Parts: C-alpha cells; sequence; structure tokens
C-alpha cells in the first residue's frame, strides 16, 4: 500500500499542578528577630507567681 | 507572446532534533535567617531592704 495523505501529528498538552511553595514562612520570619518583645515580656512577668 | 509556469515544490523546515537533558536529584539551600539557639542557664540571687 501506498498513501496520498500527509501525516501530522498533535498531541494535548498535558495537565500539571501547582504546589504551594514558599521561600519563608511568616514563623520564620517572626523568628527572625533576635529577641520577640511579646514573649520577652510574658517570660519576665512571671517572676512574682514563679 | 505571454507565456507563464508553474511554480516546483519548496523545501519544508527541518523539524528540530531537539533538547537534551540530564536527569539528577538536586538539594536547594537558601539563606538562614533563624538565629542560632542553644540552652543555657542562669544563676542570680534577688536582693531587696
Ligand atoms: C506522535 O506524538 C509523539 C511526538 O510528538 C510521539 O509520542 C512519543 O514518542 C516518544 C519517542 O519519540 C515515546 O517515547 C513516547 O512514548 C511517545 N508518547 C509520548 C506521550 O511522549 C509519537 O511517536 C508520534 N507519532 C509517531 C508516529 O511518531
Ligand atoms: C542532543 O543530542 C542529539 C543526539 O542525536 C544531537 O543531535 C545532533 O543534531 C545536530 C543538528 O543540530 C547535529 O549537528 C549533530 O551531529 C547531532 N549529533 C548526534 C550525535 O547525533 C542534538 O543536537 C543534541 N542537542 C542539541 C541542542 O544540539
Amino acid at each position: 500500500t501506498v498513501s496520498t495523505f500527509i501525516d501530522l501529528n498533535i498531541t494535548m498538552l498535558e495537565d500539571h499542578e501547582f504546589v504551594p511553595l514558599e521561600v519563608y514562612t511568616r514563623h520564620e520570619i517572626k523568628d527572625s528577630g533576635l529577641l520577640d518583645y511579646t514573649e520577652v515580656q510574658r517570660r519576665n512577668q512571671l517572676h512574682d507567681l514563679r | 507572446a505571454t507565456v507563464v509556469q508553474f511554480e516546483q515544490p519548496r523545501r519544508c523546515p527541518t523539524r528540530p532534533e531537539g533538547q537534551n537533558y540530564t536527569e539528577g536529584i538536586a538539594v536547594v539551600f537558601k539563606e538562614n535567617i533563624a538565629p542560632y539557639k542553644f540552652k543555657a542557664t542562669m544563676y542570680y540571687k534577688d536582693v531587696t531592704v
């Protein structure tokens, strides 16, 4: 068999899922400061009851 | 007098050979912003008069 047809190949672009990605979370940013003022306050205001 | 001709076939673009990819395993590191953290013990005496 010979053919008079001209081929053409089209495959659909497959699905692709995007997972959530973060370089730094806000908890790491809150921990970036050398002294979280709030936690220092809460610790130091327990001295009499401790 | 007037005489024309049909155009002949053309050179069709070659399908490019394509990219080559290297399979590998990768671990991506970033800048550290976390402070170094180590536990210590404090000794002191509160005084009052
Ligand atoms: C039609 O679709 C693609 C080309 O776009 C070919 O399918 C892939 O061919 C590669 C090798 O070139 C195989 O490793 C894959 O398994 C094939 N499928 C996919 C989804 O990549 C296919 O061969 C083309 N048709 C013809 C007749 O070549
Ligand atoms: C990836 O590997 C293929 C292997 O076949 C390379 O094929 C080359 O195709 C070019 C056309 O630009 C020729 O000049 C070379 O002789 C081919 N090499 C071989 C070994 O077949 C292909 O070119 C490579 N990737 C790129 C980007 O060129």
